[PDB]
């Protein structure tokens, strides 16, 4: 139920988020703008005289005789030609990028909504759980549900414990204590439980292990089937 | 000729990247801003006036480390962040 | 490699310097300054952005315990020490002696240009200095070692929880196949070999054979780069004379505007040339950029799985250090 | 020591090639035998 709860409120928060005035669709607007000014400088380039007499062809050919009507031309498609293959050039630049992007994105899909990913920040910050993409102009969003703890208490540990001159070691968990007694709980969440033989495991004699304390270990068995 | 903005409009920074005029440095370290050379973000701040000063990376912290010290997780979040590709 | 350096280039001095008709003259060609311009602000903008990218991971400055002992292991020669001003560790000073045989010139007050720079500069061609300087990375580097010994990789998912250095190594095995037990057998060797393998480093790269090859690399093709387009000015190009002083005394108007456009034309495709490697460079620059972001993110945050990624073998720690330009990263 | 505990049963010995007649030791019958 809370974590049902939380996870909604969690969904409900991004759509202020985004429907705020400080829009993150940056990305996405950088390649339309870069693209809008690429065009704007093309089409104004267009007016650039070159060292010509005029940018007007029908003028030049009018008022000039082909002799050198025809050098005027020639300079004017050269520079133009310039201009033409700078342009090229940037959009190919770009195409890279682009292709790089996308290619960035169809890994992070595959990896993260296909299947729950262990990789360290990849599928948002935090321990991935699933993630949910969405569709954009030029673009995709991506939504990663990650866990993240809280409220952390601190508690004496110990490497392993020793009950009959043997160590012994905690199977999946660690060994933990706020004072008198020693308990045993999983890593990521506080869960103490009675230290016994099914969770632990025994290696060898406890005079070789650094920190070891020696504590007793119960036996879920004798004590009541002692029929 | 006439774009010399004013007399002394402010004390004038000398910074790495050259001279600063019209700013003020503070011995604050503020969070970034329009950014300058050498780890200068320059900001608006308070009568409102803009002001110079050195980057502070991030809030000192230092983990209360030891033996036999462990710290356990008893709560835990659950987070949802949107990223654009 | 990280980073490369920011350049800015003055076209309406470059193309012509004390020659006003030609500053006319280049008028009626239109714009082929805002776009280079601009490119060149955006190389300097993502340059910036990629170390920002890199360092830039952390929102807390940690810092290590007053005590220095952590299960016997060495920090020493990776540790920043506060008997210099510039808190680097040693392995980080002989790395910027090594690199430090080209550099921008750590001095942009043109106070003591009255042979290099200055050269290049009095064409026009300047230097920006980066935004973070070396003080704010090893102060990043330093967070990063401090808060990864001290935590782990909680650190790196959230809050910072303190937890012993044996055993982080002993759960750090145990994520390997290998049982805690075997660790707390043997601390003693293990620390003796890494302190071992740790004095090792040392003296590989205090020696002769320098490997850092590749951030050298950058700096030497940036520099030819500058030198050949400075070169390309003494170019003909089908012209009288290179000196405009010369080529306009000694010529009539109606001939000197064409000779003067031949140069124009001329430095202008040096020019685009030139802009063009930038980009190209640039392209590869950022890409090494976020590979390294990745890398750092995926063996210094946590252990990873991924074969021959963290270092060679299986990857227990990778440790980061600042470089000029770069990074450096020790594999476990 | 193959215990009990070491390992898990499935099947029968006629369907695996290369399996070798071997002990299991119980830990519990011998000692605990009470
Ligand atoms: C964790 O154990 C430590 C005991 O050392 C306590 O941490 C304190 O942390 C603050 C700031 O992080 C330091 O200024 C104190 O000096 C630390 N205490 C001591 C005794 O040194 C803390 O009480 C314990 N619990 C949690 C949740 O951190
Ligand atoms: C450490 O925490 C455990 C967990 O609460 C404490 O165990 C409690 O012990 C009292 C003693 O009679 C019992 O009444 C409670 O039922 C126990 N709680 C649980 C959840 O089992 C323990 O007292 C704490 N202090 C230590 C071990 O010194
Ligand atoms: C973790 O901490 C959060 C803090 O918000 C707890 O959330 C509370 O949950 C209860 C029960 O659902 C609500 O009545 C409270 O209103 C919540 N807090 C707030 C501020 O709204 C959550 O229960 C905690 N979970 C665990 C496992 O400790
Ligand atoms: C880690 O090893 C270095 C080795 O250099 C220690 O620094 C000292 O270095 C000098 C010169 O190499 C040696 O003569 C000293 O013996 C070294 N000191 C010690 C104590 O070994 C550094 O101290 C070591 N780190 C720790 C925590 O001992
Ligand atoms: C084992 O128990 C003995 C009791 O005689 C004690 O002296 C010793 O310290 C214990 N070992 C530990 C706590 O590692
Ligand atoms: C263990 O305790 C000693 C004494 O307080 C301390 O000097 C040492 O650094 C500790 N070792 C750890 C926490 O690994
Ligand atoms: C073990 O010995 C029995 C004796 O009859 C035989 O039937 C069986 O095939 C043997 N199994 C193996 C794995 O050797």
């Amino acid at each position: 139920k809370l974590i049902a709860n939380q996870f909604n409120s969690a969904i409900g928060k991004i759509q202020d988020s985004l429907s705020s005035t400080p829009s993150a669709l940056g990305k996405l607007q950088d390649v339309v703008n870069h693209n809008a000014q690429a065009l704007n400088t093309l089409v104004k380039q267009l007016s650039s005289k070159f060292g010509a007499i005029s940018s007007v062809l029908n003028d030049i050919f009018s008022r000039l005789d082909p002799p050198e009507a025809e050098v005027q031309i020639d300079r004017l498609i050269t520079g133009r030609l310039q201009s033409l293959q700078t342009y090229v050039t940037q959009q190919l630049i770009r195409a890279a990028e682009i292709r790089a992007s996308a290619n960035l994105a169809a890994t992070k899909m595959s990896e993260c909504v296909l299947g729950q990913s262990k990789r360290v920040d990849f599928c948002g910050k935090g321990y991935h759980l699933m993630s949910f993409p969405q569709s954009a102009p030029h673009g995709v969003v991506f939504l990663h549900v990650t866990y993240v703890p809280a409220q952390e208490k601190n508690f004496t540990t110990a490497p392993a414990i020793c009950h009959d001159g043997k160590a012994h070691f905690p199977r999946e968990g660690v060994f933990v204590s706020n004072g008198t007694h020693w308990f045993v709980t999983q890593r990521n969440f506080y869960e103490p439980q009675i230290i016994t033989t099914d969770n632990t495991f025994v290696s060898g004699n406890c005079d070789v292990v650094i920190g070891i304390v020696n504590n007793t270990v119960y036996d879920p068995l004798q004590p009541e089937l002692d029929s | 000729p006439t774009w010399r903005v004013y007399s002394t409009g402010s004390n004038v920074f000398q910074t790495r990247a050259g001279c600063l005029i019209g700013a003020e440095y503070v011995n604050n370290s503020y969070e970034c801003d329009i950014p300058i050379g050498a780890g200068i973000c320059a900001s608006y701040q308070t009568s409102q006036s803009i002001i110079a000063y050195t980057m502070s990376l991030g809030a000192e912290n230092s983990v209360a480390y030891s033996n036999n010290s462990i710290a356990i997780p008893t709560n835990f979040t659950i987070s949802v962040t949107t990223e654009i590709l | 490699p990280v980073s490369m350096t920011k350049t800015s280039v003055d076209c309406t001095m470059y193309i012509c310097g004390d020659s006003t008709e030609c500053s006319n003259l280049l008028l009626q060609y239109g714009s082929f300054c805002t776009q280079l311009k601009r490119a060149l602000t955006g190389i300097a903008v993502e340059q910036d952005k990629n170390t920002q990218e890199v360092f830039a991971q952390v929102k807390q400055i940690y810092k290590t315990p007053p005590i220095k002992y952590f299960g016997g292991f060495n920090f020493s020669q990776i540790l920043p020490d506060p008997s210099k001003p510039s808190k680097r560790s040693p392995i980080e000073d002989l790395l910027f002696n090594k690199v430090t045989l080209a550099d921008a010139g750590f001095i942009k007050q043109y106070g003591d240009c009255l042979d290099l720079i200055c050269a290049q500069k009095f064409k026009g061609l300047t230097v920006l200095p980066p935004l973070l300087t070396d003080e704010m990375i090893a102060q990043y580097t330093s967070a990063l070692l401090a808060g990864t010994i001290t935590s782990g990789w909680t650190f790196g998912a959230g809050p910072a929880l303190q937890i012993p250095f044996p055993m982080q190594m002993a759960y750090r095995f145990n994520g390997i196949g290998v049982t805690q037990n075997v660790l707390y057998e043997n601390q003693k060797l293990i620390a003796n070999q890494f302190n071992s393998a740790i004095g090792k480093i040392q003296d590989s790269l205090s020696s002769t054979p320098s490997a850092l090859g590749k951030l050298q690399d950058v700096v030497n093709h940036n520099a030819q780069a500058l030198n050949t387009l400075v070169k390309q000015l003494s170019s003909k190009f089908g012209a009288i004379s290179s000196v405009l002083n010369d080529i306009f005394s000694r010529l009539d108007p109606p001939e000197a505007e064409v000779q003067i456009d031949r140069l124009i034309t001329g430095r202008l495709q040096s020019l685009q040339t030139y802009v063009t490697q930038q980009l190209i460079r640039a392209a590869e620059i950022r890409a090494s950029a976020n590979l390294a972001a990745t890398k750092m993110s995926e063996c210094v945050l946590g252990q990873s799985k991924r074969v021959d990624f963290c270092g060679k073998g299986y990857h227990l720690m990778s440790f980061p250090q600042s470089a000029p330009h770069g990074v450096v990263f020790l594999h476990v």
